[PDB]
């Protein structure tokens, strides 16, 4: 026999893959790219004002932002329609935008008495530890009262220097320009933002009912405590009334048959788990399917607890004169996103476990497989050398050159000089003696003398395997 | 939220060679 | 040398007074202009200078350099590094007693032998590395005394101080970078993984060499743009697997 | 093996033992670059612009109400050789100097 | 969608030209500009080299028809197992081409006197846009034929021994060459889906499946950016590039290497023992 | 290689340079490669697809040319 | 014995490429390559006048190409002073250029019995059976004679689409911006040329007083028969005021010397081969000998010939209102480029003579002979191919893709492309199909296939080698 269970195992796994497929797809149009790129093109490209050619993407003072606080934004949210407030006459924003500052306090940090005759305050880097609470300026509303993260229903971003909280002094921007305006003014005229501040926030959002799909736009300016400006920026195209056509129905029903499959998958592996056999884990094609089993809970159980609670929305439809509260569903559906893209890929490599119906294919399996084991050896030793070029770069690179700047960065320019892209002009001046030192000899060493390696084995397993199984077969 | 890394190294350094012996 | 005076207005005045008299206009080898920038947040220095270079009469060149430090000094107590930087020193005395009480052991005609130069390597890195800490201690604290007795008047250039505390972490690095080329070297005591780093040791002499009559022949792509090393590496490891087994 | 464990530590301390200023600096020094101008100080060629570039973009930096604390006054140095030179032939430099 | 088009003569040199330049407004607002040219020649009597040409257009229907037929008459001989040879399958690809561009072209002459009444210039639009998409056409056709018919040269000069190694070592490996392409490609194809579902709507260079495909071809071809990848996703980025480049140039490459090379080896072996 | 001239292609740069570089008015910018509303496209209408076609280059026109509108319904 | 005759000749090669590589360091300057791609580049910068900016690929229609007659076509090379014309005061106004132009004759057949009274101006392609030397126009001056290359102190013209014959009509400029201007604008009164022109030439002699110098500049223009016109242009550093300084005495000396080197060579491979084995030709590394000799009489000969262009030169300069007649010695460049190439491959046969004294770093780099040609069959498959591929896309591209334009080209951006220097910006929308399909079956074709054919080549060559290493 041998025969009749593959079939069963490979028709399940096909109509798998076909449900997935759809699945995917459905969930990753065409319109989508376009509507990001129109808004980052109108928020990050279009300059400050018509004499100045610096945009939000070149920020480099806290001039620069007041000056882009006033004018690019809001010629950008606020269009004349030809009362509400139409983005491109087809985006509509809908309640109002917020913006908010996280600051600390003076004397945070401790100047050394020897000096301390010609320094008078100093300001720490950020931490929850040593931030401000205490009211400053005028005093009125909540732009100069600090409020508790509990009570904005924030949370932390992770940004590029640290990982901000939710809290600090926010202010609700008007649903007009001509008060906007003046609240900004209002803003600029009072010093609100000081040498004391260490990040600030704009946040809004669109629907565009013309496909029903939400965009949730936040910016983010960085003002480290060693000085200069650093912008982020993010939009995500929500969708949160998914259920208004036949499509919506049919991948609804996609996901119900998805979830049944995972179900009769993991019951068919719990099943085998000790029957077939107990501690099985030198197949390799078993400790596969419980990540694919495990990616795909975890993947149900964050699309499940997502869409549980859009109560955000609906209290908005109430009254839509407040801000939404967006930041939450947005952060979900970035990491749903993930969690699926990695489950897709798994159940895409899934496929090899059934590619053996001949003699070609089983001998360059059993050539990879049999070659693994000292490519994994080997790697070892290549990664070493390749590490302690990296340390040896961020060391001394790692403060000049904008490049080497984290351990990170040091691994992706490596691979990148693998790949030969990443020119060698920049380094000399960073280093006049050790920077080309280090560039030849890396070449010269990792290029082919510990590169062609992993070929030599390949080629000598491969000839080897091939020598052998042409061998046998003429012995029987 | 400062890290040290003194005692990172010291433990790492610690245990390798522990593993090792 | 100016001071550039000490107000805002009175550098205005000093540049005019001292610009209609065109005092640097006509030879002008070099200008340069340097300045500090201390800041106390992360109790970080930084040491910036502006050199601008007039080669030909006429068209000059310029060109910065801003180089940040930490300022540390000697007198400070025992701060980590002068902890460091004092037991390296004495691995390096004791590598280099447990080197000479091998020269007498075996005698002369030590020489052609990596091991034997590998290890005098290592104890001059090694000691480069202990005495430059030194010195940039001694620098700063020599400088930041200096600044200290004639603080509103004085400059006292603190860019030795920053030259040295990069030196130091680029031999600190370096030294680094040979233990973990010799943790490398140390994985061949497994049965099985044995064999790429001799295969290596075999294959190393005739490369260098073959590459070395190519470049003579000639900085162009030959080697690396398709193939030939793995040509030679697969050959030798091939029959020496097959003799380990 | 012990001994080089020792050593492999006293390195280490010796290297990272401080590994936590490494990115500060380099945001310092970003900072301070971008700020004076970099691109736009290489960018002159002249003898004259000079002048206003250190009276409009310098002054304000190194003099102001907080002005990025300084801890020294700046200074102006020269060189002149008393061998002073001619003009050399027209076209590019000899890039060699003389 | 906005379209304008209109014709062009241009006395001076015998080149008409139809344009068409569209602007898109998609749903979500903003315009999206495209545009097309294609000049046209249809005159072809100017001196003495157009009988020369017409000529060559007659001959050149001789060829085909002689091709034709002799295929045709060797289908009196052995019906199947005529297509296991990879130079009989191709020069029915070579006729039906030819034929496909003839009736092309005889189709795209036969309507063109319509074209000459129009240089009075006349209150009336015309309709231009068939001329000009059979003429893109065509010219896909000939160069497909060309490149073909180039191709085919090896069958003929495969009869020096050298070249004749080469072609044996060629022919011998093709199977295991696909067999490892299948696998290489279903590889290929998980990365550009994950990819695309990474970096769809902020990359421009991951918009589309295809683009994805192009985009992993440029890459193999060294032509990275990674200015957008690592701004796009912090993490899940990186480990997607560093994977790719892992994976390719360190294991998926070198198969083809060592194929090849053992294949070349025992061809030639085989050959100077026998 | 007959059926292949040179003039094509000089002819064909030529008319992209002549309506798809040149500025819509010698006020701004903005040439046909880089639209980006509705009233760009109307100056372009009257700006450099009327200088282009009815040129003082020096190409004919032969018929008339005709714009087209497609276009969707409300709800 | 058996050691001398690999060492005592490996020494006297490595003192001739020694010798050679001196002479060659005071020969040309490093940025020679980067002077002449400038010179090259800069060639077609031509404007149309002050209305209208029609360049030479912008003036082909009417208005765009009487723009372009109309304005400063001959202004370049005369500038005004701050007579004098020096643009900065390096080439100075001594001299004049000069202009040739060939033209053919129609009506040398016979029209169709159809289109008797449909075609009249028939002509066929130029040729040197379709020579005339019919003037037209009103003869008021002596800028309508006739006269042949010869006795002009002339040559060819050796062009791109049409290799006239050395008849036609020479133009000569003026040595001042007053006159030239004047002449410009009678010319450009009436007609000036006519449609029959099969090959124009424009050749520059300029002193170039800030480096001593000679520079020859040639623009090439022909027209043929079937349509289209090839247009090029290039520049030469001719060498006929040479000798400054000591150093061209240096320079002959060590010419000299290389001479009279290769005379004893061959009168020992003479002395050699009368009483030894001769007519011999089966060895497979004679070849090499043969080609190094083949080389030293090139370069003998060049210098020959050089220094004849020399000789033949030194009777110019006569008046001060005259050109530099240039035409006879602009074959300088090619004749160092030549020099070096030899120089490279006399040290290259030292190294491999000098060679054998390493034990096994230098016995597997000498597979020539296990490698005989074997070699060949792969680079014509690969060639074949490589033109394939280039005629598809010069075919399906090359209307708007702004690089695909002409063949010579398209073979240099698929070789950037193999190099790793792709656009892939202007293919997808030229063709949504069959162009990312070029693409992809190009890639794969080339970096999995052919390129990974040509190390297993050498690889089984370098193990087959080893093993009869081995087994000897
Ligand atoms: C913060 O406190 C210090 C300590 O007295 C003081 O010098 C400084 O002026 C204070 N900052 C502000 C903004 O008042
Ligand atoms: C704060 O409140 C006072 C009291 O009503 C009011 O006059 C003032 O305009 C408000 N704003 C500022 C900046 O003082
Ligand atoms: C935060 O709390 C709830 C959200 O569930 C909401 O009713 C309230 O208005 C929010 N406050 C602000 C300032 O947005």
């Amino acid at each position: 026999k041998y025969l009749k269970s593959v079939l069963r195992e490979l028709v399940t796994y096909l109509l798998f893959l076909i449900v997935l497929c759809i699945l995917t797809y459905g969930m990753m149009s065409s319109n989508v790219y376009y509507y990001t790129r129109m808004m980052s093109q109108l928020f990050l490209d279009t300059p400050v004002s018509k004499t100045e050619k610096t945009n939000f993407k070149t920020l480099s003072s806290m001039e620069d932002f007041w000056k882009f606080t006033e004018g690019s934004l809001l010629d950008g949210l606020y269009w004349k329609m030809q009362n509400r407030s139409f983005i491109f006459y087809e985006n509509l924003l809908l309640g109002v935008p917020r913006i908010r500052q996280l600051r600390v306090r003076n004397g945070s940090c401790s100047i050394p008495q020897d000096l301390r005759d010609e320094i008078k305050e100093c300001y720490d880097v950020y931490s929850v530890s040593s931030e401000d609470r205490a009211p400053f300026g005028p005093r009125n509303g909540t732009a100069w009262i600090y409020t508790s993260e509990k009570d904005l229903n924030g949370s932390s971003h992770w940004g590029i220097i640290a990982t901000y909280s939710g809290a600090g002094y926010y202010l609700d921007l008007s649903r007009t320009r001509e008060e906007t305006a003046a609240q900004v003014a209002s803003l600029k005229k009072n010093v609100w933002l000081d040498r004391g501040t260490r990040a600030t926030f704009i946040d809004f959002s669109v629907y565009n009912a013309n496909i029903n799909l939400f965009c949730v736009v936040r910016l983010l300016v960085e003002f480290p405590a060693t000085g200069g400006v650093i912008p982020s920026w993010q939009f995500q195209p929500l969708k949160l009334i998914r259920y208004v056509t036949t499509f919506d129905f049919f991948l609804a029903a996609c996901e119900i048959i998805f979830c049944f499959f995972i179900f009769y998958y993991v019951v068919e592996e719990i099943l085998e788990i000790r029957i077939h056999k107990l501690h099985y884990f030198r197949s390799f094609w078993n400790c596969l399917d419980v990540v694919i089993v495990v990616l795909s809970v975890v993947a149900i159980g964050i699309n499940i607890y997502r869409t549980s609670n859009v109560e955000v929305l609906l209290q908005f439809l109430e009254d839509q004169n407040t801000f939404p509260n967006f930041e939450h569903l947005a952060y979900w559906q970035i990491q749903f996103n993930n969690i699926a893209a990695v489950t897709v890929f798994f159940v895409w490599i899934k496929l090899f476990k059934f590619i053996n119906f001949n003699r070609t294919m089983s001998q360059l399996s059993t050539t990879m497989s049999r070659c693994a084991k000292d490519l994994f050896g080997f790697a070892i030793m290549f990664f070493i050398i390749f590490l302690a070029y990296a340390q040896l770069a961020y060391l001394v690179f790692g403060t000049q050159v904008d490049d080497f700047s984290t351990f990170q960065e040091c691994i992706f320019t490596q691979f990148r000089i693998i790949l030969g892209d990443i020119n060698f002009a920049e380094i000399e001046e960073a280093n006049r003696v050790l920077g080309p030192i280090y560039f030849t000899t890396f070449v010269f060493f990792m290029f082919f003398i510990l590169l062609n390696m992993f070929a030599a084995i390949i080629a000598d397993t491969y000839s080897e395997v091939k020598s052998d199984l042409a061998q046998q077969k003429a012995e029987m | 939220a400062d890290v040290n890394y003194i005692v990172m190294l010291t433990c790492a350094v610690c245990l390798v060679t522990y593993m090792v012996m | 040398v100016q001071e550039l005076g000490l107000s805002l207005e009175e550098s205005r005045d000093r540049l005019r007074f001292l610009q209609l008299h065109n005092w640097l206009d006509n030879r002008s080898r070099a200008v340069f202009l340097e300045l500090t920038r201390y800041s106390p947040a992360v109790g970080l220095h930084a040491a910036v200078t502006l050199r601008l270079e007039f080669p030909a009469a006429g068209r000059a060149l310029a060109a910065l350099s801003v180089r940040p430090f930490a300022l540390r000094r000697l007198s400070a107590g025992l701060s980590l590094p002068l902890l460091t930087s004092v037991c390296l020193l004495l691995f390096a005395v004791h590598f280099a007693v447990a080197e000479a009480r091998t020269w007498h052991r075996e005698g002369r005609w030590r020489v052609l032998r990596l091991g034997a130069w590998a290890r005098w390597l290592l104890v001059a890195l090694t000691a480069a590395t202990a005495l430059v800490r030194l010195a940039q201690l001694g620098a700063a604290d020599r400088q930041w005394t200096r600044f200290v007795r004639g603080r509103p008047r004085r400059f006292t250039s603190f860019d030795q101080v920053a030259q040295l505390s990069s030196a130091a972490r680029g031999l600190a690095a370096s030294l680094l970078f040979l233990l973990l080329v010799k943790a490398a070297q140390q994985l061949r005591f497994v049965r099985q993984w044995s064999v790429f780093g001799k295969t290596l040791c075999r294959a190393l002499p005739e490369l260098l060499g073959v590459t070395l009559g190519l470049v003579v022949l000639g900085a162009l792509r030959l080697w690396g743009a398709l193939r030939l090393g793995a040509v030679i590496l697969r050959w030798r490891y091939h029959a020496l697997r097959g003799e380990l087994y | 093996l012990l001994v080089y464990m020792l050593f492999l530590l006293v390195t280490l301390l010796a290297s990272y033992g401080d590994a936590s200023c490494h990115g500060h600096a380099y945001r310092l020094q970003s900072a301070i670059k971008q700020e004076l101008h970099s691109r736009a100080f290489l960018a002159i060629t002249r003898s004259e612009e000079l002048w206003p570039w250190m009276a409009h973009v310098l002054l304000p930096y190194v003099h102001g109400n907080q002005s990025s604390p300084e801890l020294g006054p700046p200074r102006l140095r020269q060189v002149r050789l008393q061998e002073a030179l001619y003009p050399d032939p027209p076209g590019p430099r000899v890039h060699t100097c003389s």
